């Protein structure tokens, strides 16, 4: 069923059975037990020293339990990486995820991390996005933006120019 | 070492290969005293010395590490899974080895102090060309005759030896060890592709990506043999230089060749 890619991370839900991340991932790229717990964890291409890769958490370790976060690197691309060392600075915590988007530009931005501790409900809601530079989706020249319900809790970056 | 040649060339940069027969005491060379960047590969000796000191600070191993997003970098597969719980030293150990998680290699660091921490373990068991300086991801930028956070290829066999088969670790962490680069996952296409799927292979890989670097070092056992034990190490002049996965299981094919294997 191919590898693990973009489109199927996408095209899978939160809300979704196991069974369901299984078929529209394809098994044969998907892992659970051992170091992933009761996440299923799904590999693409090879990329940095592993393989881009998509986890999907459950409500619980009980078959019917349902995906309550959605984590991938290297499956999705910015629209339009702009960020710079500049912009980076100018976020700052307490800031809204609009606000944010705004300081570091609208398509600089893919979701690393999606987490609701409380699905169905989206309170408490945890997100980390994965913001790029001008070259930073290559394989360099990122950062880490994390919020809470909406509000930017922190920031993080490596090698901005 | 003529084949060795070839390879490198078409390839395009520098191949280091040490590889030993731990049964004969025969030894297959090329470059192996050149420096090399270490990458992702320094996480394998990291968890050794983490094993190391659990010899000496009971309990360490069992200890839960709390972390926040603060200290997530790309790349962490496991410790991003972690996050709301936590994990032990020992599950920060097997996920640096076994999917180059990188926030858990800084987690592993900070408990040895740091870069210097490693190297003094490294020199502790008489390697002595070892040496880290920076974190992740730092210590992935594999600039051409930058000395630091590099090894040579005969350093990294003789002491991956001396971990894994020697004594530089007791029995059960010794194990452990073994146990951990066996059930490496990121090796597929390097040394192990070298070998028949029916024999025991621990590794650990490294990929800085930047000029054609990467590696792979290895404790192989074929049935019923001695193990053989080996390091792959690639470099190239360009920044934009791509690595070889395909270079480097041929690169192992020819030590092992080389040992009669």
């Amino acid at each position: 069923a191919g590898v693990m890619t973009g489109a199927k991370f996408t095209q899978i839900q939160f809300g979704m059975t196991r069974q369901q991340v299984l078929d529209i991932a394809g098994a044969e790229n998907c892992e659970t037990g051992g170091s992933f717990g009761d996440s299923i964890h799904c590999r693409g291409h090879a990329a940095g020293d592993y393989y881009a890769y998509a986890t999907f958490g459950f409500t619980s370790a009980a078959a019917d339990a349902k995906v309550d976060s959605k984590s991938q690197e290297k499956l999705l691309a910015p629209s339009a990486p702009t960020l710079t060392l500049a912009k980076f600075n100018q976020v700052t915590v307490g800031m809204t995820r609009a606000q944010v988007l705004a300081t570091v530009g609208q398509g600089s931005c893919t979701t690393w991390s999606e987490y609701y501790p409380a699905y169905p409900s989206t309170a408490g809601v945890t997100l980390s996005l994965s913001c790029f530079d001008v070259d930073g989706y290559s394989s360099r020249g990122s950062a880490h933006l994390w919020f809470t319900d909406g509000v930017l809790q922190g920031k993080r970056q490596w090698d901005l120019v | 070492a003529e084949p060795f040649a070839k390879l490198e060339q078409d390839f395009g940069g520098s191949i280091g290969v040490y590889a030993m027969d731990t049964g004969s005491g025969a030894t297959v060379s090329y470059r192996a005293e050149e420096r090399f960047p270490l990458c992702s590969s320094f996480k394998g000796f990291l968890a050794a010395a983490v094993l190391a000191r659990s010899q000496q600070q009971a309990g360490l191993l069992d200890t839960p590490i709390r972390y926040g997003k603060n200290a997530l970098v790309p790349w962490s597969p496991i410790s991003e899974k972690y996050l709301t719980t936590g994990m032990t030293v020992a599950e920060l150990s097997a996920a640096a080895v076994q999917y180059s998680d990188n926030a858990a290699a800084n987690l592993l660091l900070k408990e040895l102090g740091g870069p210097a921490g490693l190297t003094a373990f490294m020199r502790s068991i008489g390697d002595t060309t070892f040496r880290l300086d920076r974190w992740e991801l730092e210590l992935n930028s594999a600039i051409p005759s930058d000395a630091r956070d590099t090894s040579s290829p005969r350093a990294v066999t003789e002491s991956l030896q001396k971990l894994t088969l020697g004594s530089a670790l007791a029995a059960p962490q010794r194990q452990q060890f073994v146990d951990w680069l066996k059930g490496n996952t990121t090796g597929n296409h390097r040394i192990r592709a070298a070998v028949p799927a029916d024999w025991a292979v621990g590794d650990k890989t490294g990929t800085c990506g930047v000029y054609g670097t990467a590696n792979d070092y290895a404790v192989v056992w074929p049935t019923g043999r001695a193990p053989i034990v080996l390091a792959v190490y690639t470099r190239a002049p360009n920044k934009d230089d791509k690595h070889s996965e395909a270079v480097i299981a041929a690169a192992a094919r020819l030590a092992l060749e080389g040992l009669g294997v």
